[PDB]
């Protein structure tokens, strides 16, 4: 298994863990690279699929 | 000389502002959001928020 790091966009990366703590908890959060801090609450918004 | 033989009663409107909107800003929440180390850096600037 030979590994090469070209300048092209990196494609193969290993798996990533996951956990959740949803309501009324001040949490540092990392959603697929979107990092922040705050309280997570269920929403009525209607994001388009993409 | 010229003397008036009649009169008119005129109602005219004058408009004057008296108040603004009372606004407040949480200096820390505006500048640093909920980042602890940004707040620590902000303490280095003294009493600007106050």
């Amino acid at each position: 298994l030979s590994f090469e790091l070209l300048h092209a966009p990196a494609t193969v990366c290993g798996p990533k863990k996951s956990t959740n703590l949803v309501k009324n908890k001040c949490v540092n959060f990392n959603f697929n690279g979107l990092t922040g801090t705050g309280v997570l609450t269920e929403s009525n918004k209607k994001f388009l699929p993409f | 000389i010229a003397i008036p033989t009649n009169f008119t009663i005129s109602v005219t409107t004058e408009i004057l502002p008296v108040s603004m909107t009372k606004t407040s800003v949480d200096c820390t929440m505006y500048i640093c959001g909920d980042s602890t180390e940004c707040s620590n850096l902000l303490l280095q600037y003294g009493s600007f928020c106050t």
